[PDB]
RNA sequence: UAGUCGGGUGAUUAGCCAGACUCUAACUUAUUGAACGUAUU
DNA sequence: TAATACGTTC
């Protein structure tokens, strides 16, 4: 229709799209550009035109939450809080929306995920029902994707429906304009805690348990020692012609023609293989896979199969040492799992960008401070948003060495004292990134620096208290507490210094007392 | 009663009213409109019979109507909606859910004994030809179900009736703390130069429409935004710009002045010539500035051409 | 810094030029019905 | 069991 026309000619990416589907090559044209164009930065960086990312989110008698309204961030969002206070509740909710997405994405009308109704409904909401309200972004031309997620509880006689229908247009866009002509897709991952526990590869395999099961050990090792085999050691029409040739020679060379014959199978494949599942060359993917590990993960600078003592095993080198990738703990292990699964579905969804890397997307890491030793705590998000330069990051923390890292922007603080009614998340006062470990503690976390619960932690206050009471003299009483610091401390303590200099200015302003 | 005022009205007998309105609830025909961007619109409309009776009912019943109520008034307009908050430095938009649809008998016969302005007084026996006016029955097996349509002529005045007191409350409470606020159909607006008290709008609403409504009326919490002037505001299409002005928005000019220029040089054909005088004719009522600085711009014998 | 507002320029929904704004914070919507503007008479 | 002069809003 004329309306559509123009609104489409003013840059609206579903009137376009609408247009494409009732009739034709202009709107497809218009379509596909809006989602393949880009530049590449100052930095060298690709950066899309139209930025897909969450822009809010809102709950309403979910879990803990009667009302709850959260504003993301573009690139990365922190939520910090003690336990319960409901970080993992929300990146659940975002997991389901973001579910309905990767459904649509891979067939017509597939379902995404649903909110339980045993579980997910607050135990004493008036209203017996949940609302979990998202907005997506996609450019100027699309700037509000909005989708509910609803559940009435268990023997509700009106029951309240979900409205996923956006979710659903927007993903039959990706999905049609991908069949036509290869696009770049955007990538959805969640990785929970449970990440730490113990056919031919088709590009739509990178949304195969995509928000829940991805981010295990096991599986990259045995990814990683296949495409090993096969990268180690042309037309169709001159292979088809060396192949007969080597065949004609065929004992030595029996070798080299199987070689070639798998050589061109593979091509063969390829060339028979669709649009839509447009892929890279397996040795292209091993490389980028590599540089993401050992870009991103704290001391491993590199990474390799050897297979000289019999059996295949996976070498890094570890701050300088090459070792067994059974050598590193399992923090570490569960960080490389984490990277080399995210690295792995960029590649196989992004075909078309030089840096694959460098694709559009959402991840979820909940508690990403888990099983990491404190040193590796100061380096993991350092890493992450350089190698991912446009994924939006939701994560989770309880560390304060990881908050040391980061703007206070992207901090998203629970107050303590919240009982589940507050309506909206807000950043911390102060600024973190660069700041000390001790006032993060206190200033963000609201936590001593030291245990309250230890008597010793109060004999300095103790301590000075005696000195001011006897007109800053030693006492008896003084004297023994100062021993006590001393042999509990120790001779080089900083807190047998405190002592030390408490005396040594209340001797010397008694002294400008007496001299009254 | 209702029954002879309208035959008489209508000039028609009181048995072919009555006769009509037995299975009137059900004289609705149902269609689709397309949306702007993606997806169809459900309308249902009376049968001419109805109408005429619904329109009739409106004539012989005069319901009270907040001032706040902007939307469906004589003399009010998208204008005078945008203007009452134009002064304003912050931006409170909320929506109400399925609010035609929400509406039901229960909900009006409630209003009718609330209501503290004259309201008309209907004897027992006509309630039910009254229901049978003005609600109408979206699943024909369930007859319980009686909701206002959004495409009935009465449905406006009905709505901004059952909306009376809750406008009234939130007029006064608004007054109290500098809030200017103004009723669209179903498009709560919120505006005020003093920080942080517009933050309080959205409780205050959900308690009131709890207190007044219980679980029927809700917030569409979805579609309740805050702005001010560092972002875009918009109240009911209508922009307000940074000189606390009316505008049509930077957008809409630059595709007026697009439309212009093709009709300039004979591009545009007769359809995207009438529109172009439909928008010229828009743009004269929300900025009539606009006009001036397009005829200043093009040779006011080319506009002059156009309006003809 | 980024977003937002829009006076000018532009075979003109683009691009470019000028000035301005910043409560944690717009996402431009729906007809044949109702109201409003304009045209016909 | 809707209406058609063109726009705008719900
Ligand atoms: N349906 C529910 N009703 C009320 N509280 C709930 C419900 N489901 C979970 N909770 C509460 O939610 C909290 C757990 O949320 P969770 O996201 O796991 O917190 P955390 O921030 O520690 O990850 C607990 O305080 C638990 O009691
Ligand atoms: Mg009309």
């Amino acid at each position: 229709t004329k309306q559509y026309e123009r609104k489409a000619k003013g840059g609206n990416l579903l009137s376009a799209f609408e247009l494409y589907q009732r009739n034709v090559g202009e709107w497809f044209e218009m379509c596909r550009d809006y989602i393949q164009d880009g530049h590449v930065d100052e930095s060298g960086i690709f950066r899309p035109d139209n930025a897909f990312y969450l822009r809010r989110l809102t709950l309403k008698d979910f879990r803990r939450f009667s009302l709850l309204e959260i504003k993301l961030e573009e690139d990365l969002t922190v939520i910090i809080g003690n336990n319960g206070k409901g970080k993992t509740s929300i990146l659940y909710a975002i997991a389901k929306t973001l579910s309905w997405f990767v459904a649509n994405i891979l067939k017509e009308g597939g379902s995404g995920q649903r909110l339980s109704e045993m579980t997910d409904i607050k135990n004493d909401a008036e209203d017996r029902y949940s609302d979990v309200s998202s907005t997506f972004f996609f450019g100027k031309g699309l700037k509000s994707v909005p989708i509910r997620l609803s559940r009435s509880a268990l023997g509700t006689a009106e029951r309240r429906d979900s409205e996923v229908k956006p979710a659903k247009d927007l993903a039959d866009i990706w999905r049609v304009i991908n069949e036509v002509n290869t696009i770049n897709l955007p990538t959805f991952a969640l990785y929970n805690v449970e990440r730490s526990q113990p056919r031919r590869e088709e590009r739509f395999d990178a949304y195969s348990q995509t928000l829940g099961g991805a981010g295990r050990f096991d599986h990259f090792v045995e990814w990683y020692i296949y495409l090993h085999k096969r990268t180690v050691s042309s037309s169709i029409k001159e292979l088809e012609q060396q192949v007969n040739d080597l065949q004609r020679t065929v004992v030595s060379v029996k070798s080299l023609l199987e070689q070639m014959k798998f050589k061109l199978s593979e091509a063969i494949e390829r060339n028979d293989a669709a649009v839509s599942s447009r892929v890279l060359t397996e040795s292209v993917q091993k490389s980028i896979v590599e540089k993401a590990i050992c870009s991103v993960v704290p001391s491993i600078s590199n990474i390799w199969v050897e297979m000289i003592t019999g059996s295949d095993l996976v070498k890094v080198t570890n701050d300088g040492h090459d070792v067994t990738i059974d050598q590193l703990s399992d923090g570490q292990r569960v960080f490389l799992s984490l990277v080399a699964d995210l690295a792995r579905r960029m590649v196989m969804l992004n075909p078309l960008l030089e840096n694959p890397l460098e694709g559009r997307g959402i991840v979820l890491i909940d508690e990403i401070e888990l099983h990491l030793h404190p040193k590796w705590q100061q380096e993991v998000i350092l890493n992450l948003r350089s190698a991912f330069p446009n994924i939006q990051f939701i994560i989770t923390t309880h560390s304060p060495i990881v908050l040391s890292t980061i703007e206070k922007r992207c901090i998203r603080e629970f107050e303590p004292n919240d009982d589940g009614d507050q309506s909206f998340l807000d950043s911390p006062d102060m600024q973190t990134k660069g700041s000390e470990n001790a006032q993060i503690l206190e200033q963000v976390m609201n936590v001593h620096s030291t245990p309250p619960g230890i008597a010793e932690s109060h004999w300095l206050g103790n301590f000075e208290l005696l000195l001011l009471d006897n007109s800053g003299e030693l006492d008896n009483h003084s004297q023994v507490l100062y021993d006590q610091i001393k042999a509990h401390f120790g001779i080089d303590s900083i807190e047998l210094k405190k002592a030390d200099s408490l005396i040594r200015i209340n001797k010397m302003k008694n002294k400008l007392n007496k001299i009254r | 009663s209702v029954i002879r005022g309208l035959a008489a009205v209508l000039r028609q007998s009181d048995s072919d009213i009555s006769a009509f309105l037995v299975t009137a609830p059900r004289k609705y025909k149902v269609y689709k409109i397309p949306k702007r961007t993606t997806g169809f619109r459900v309308i249902a409309q009376p049968a001419k019979g109805l109408k005429d009776i619904q329109r009739a009912f409106v004539q012989l019943y005069s319901l009270p109507v907040h001032d706040a109520s902007m939307a469906y008034m004589k003399g009010k307009g998208i204008r005078d909606n945008a203007a009452a908050h134009a002064g304003n430095q912050y931006l409170l938009k909320a929506d109400l859910e399925d609010f035609f649809n929400s509406i039901t008998p229960a909900i009006f016969w409630r209003c009718i004994e609330m209501s503290s302005a004259q309201t008309p007084q209907f004897e027992p026996q006509d309630k039910l030809f009254i229901e049978k006016i003005l609600f109408w029955q979206p699943i024909k097996r369930r007859k319980t179900k009686l909701i206002l349509s959004v495409g009935a002529p009465s449905s406006p005045v009905i709505s901004n009736f059952c909306m009376y007191e809750f406008d009234n409350r939130i007029h006064a409470a608004c007054k109290k703390v500098e809030i200017t606020y103004t009723r669209y159909a179903d498009d709560l607006t919120f505006s005020s130069n003093i920080p942080d008290v517009l933050k309080a709008v959205p409780s205050t609403l959900e308690v009131l429409l709890k207190d007044l409504f219980g679980s029927a009326l809700r917030l569409n919490h979805s579609k309740t935004v805050f702005s001010s002037k560092a972002h875009n505001r918009h109240v009911t299409g209508i922009t307000i710009n940074n000189e606390e002005t009316l505008s049509l928005g930077r957008d809409r000019k630059r595709f007026i002045k697009h439309l212009i220029n093709q009709y300039k040089y004979g591009l545009l054909d007769n359809e995207d010539k009438a529109y172009l005088i439909g928008l010229l004719a828009f743009a004269s009522h929300i900025e009539p500035s606009f006009i001036t600085r397009m005829n200043e711009k093009y040779s006011l014998e080319l506009m002059e051409r156009l309006r003809g």
